[PDB]
């Protein structure tokens, strides 16, 4: 009986300077020192954000809280900035296999538009920039790799000669 | 510390994937040392650990085509599974759980995307010579450099805003 890790919601998108709080719920019961959260931004791995509940890793800004116990844990952001726009995975480290949650995207509402981008200050708009790149460089990479797919029957028919 | 992951980004299917993390800041003598994938829609599947003496556990869900293997001496462990079909096609990670945060996760390679590829052409290719299947090789160069300018230039205006909004 494995223990699944339901994140509600899914997505979500939100301004920043707002507050929000997304949750997980676990099957069955887990002790608070055991459920955790990672935040994953494209392009690179997961990172370990919050352990057992309620401590920050290091790095991670204060903004970040968590809280929680029994089947029921959340992670809150205080006033959210353009960087924490990420996917957010809880997981329990109790029982095997250690199952995680199956995220929270949490995208930047209305971030693509002149009209509210102009109101960011000059160091939020350049870090956002940039943040862009890993996102495109792992889309040409997926069809990179897609095309090595292609590539492959035609290298196995040219040598079956 | 950091983990290192190598090994090949394809795989045709019912055949082996094995991938090698090259720990190098602990050594795998110590703690414990897993194996994680990540499945494209964002699930991620613990495939198993290899302890700090050589037990391992592996995920029921696997079956037993997964083995987990390590060299002492090159303070390296392996990943291996067996007969893979296309349900395997995921990022698969190596990571070190740590004891002092009650195992969470505090250390993760770079992953490596794994793909695994059907290649059932065998009907179609065969009425093909040599040569036409050389032509369709390169046939898919300038297919690809499309896809990838599209790409490029669907960032071109998703980040003009910004510019733009920085010059004011
Ligand atoms: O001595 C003790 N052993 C434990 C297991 C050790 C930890 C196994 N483990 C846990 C979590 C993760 C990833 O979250 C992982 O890769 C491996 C026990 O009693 O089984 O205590």
């Amino acid at each position: 009986m494995d223990i699944e890790l339901t994140q509600s919601p899914a997505i979500m998108s939100a301004s920043l300077g707002e507050q929000v709080t997304m949750t997980c719920t676990a099957s069955s019961s887990v002790s608070s020192s055991y459920l955790h959260w990672y935040q994953q931004k494209p392009g690179s791995s997961p990172k370990l954000w919050i352990y057992s509940t309620s401590n920050l890793a290091s790095g991670v800004p204060a903004r970040f809280s968590s809280s929680g116990s029994g089947t029921s844990y959340s992670l809150t952001i205080s006033r959210m900035e353009a960087e924490d726009a990420a996917t957010y995975y809880c997981q329990q480290s109790w029982k095997a296999p250690y199952t995680f949650g199956g995220g929270t995207k949490l995208e930047i509402k209305r971030g693509s538009d002149y009209e509210f981008l102009k109101s960011w200050t000059v160091e939020d708009l350049q870090k956002r920039l940039l943040a862009l790149d890993p996102m495109m460089e792992q889309e040409i990479e997926e069809i990179r790799q897609k095309y090595q797919c292609k590539r492959q029957p035609i290298l196995d028919a040219i040598e079956a000669k | 510390v950091k983990l290192q992951q190598s090994g090949p980004s394809l795989v045709k299917p019912s055949q082996t994937l094995s991938l090698t993390c090259s720990v190098t800041g602990d050594s795998i003598t110590s703690g414990y040392w897993n194996w994680i994938r990540k499945f494209p829609g964002n699930k991620f599947e613990y495939l198993g650990y290899i302890s700090y003496s050589g037990r391992t556990y592996y995920n029921p869900s696997l079956k037993s085509r997964i083995s987990i293997t390590r060299d002492t001496s090159k303070n390296q462990y392996y990943l291996q599974l067996n007969s893979v079909t296309t349900e395997d096609t995921a990022t698969y990670y190596c990571s070190r759980p740590y004891y002092r945060y009650d195992y969470a996760i505090d250390y993760w390679g770079q992953g490596t995307t794994v793909t695994v590829c059907s290649g059932s052409d065998y009907e179609f290719l065969k009425s093909w010579t040599v040569e036409d299947l050389q032509k369709r090789l390169l046939a898919l160069d300038p297919m690809m450099e499309q896809e990838i300018e599209e790409i490029r230039q669907k960032y071109q205006s998703k980040r003009q805003p910004i510019l733009d909004a920085i010059e004011a």
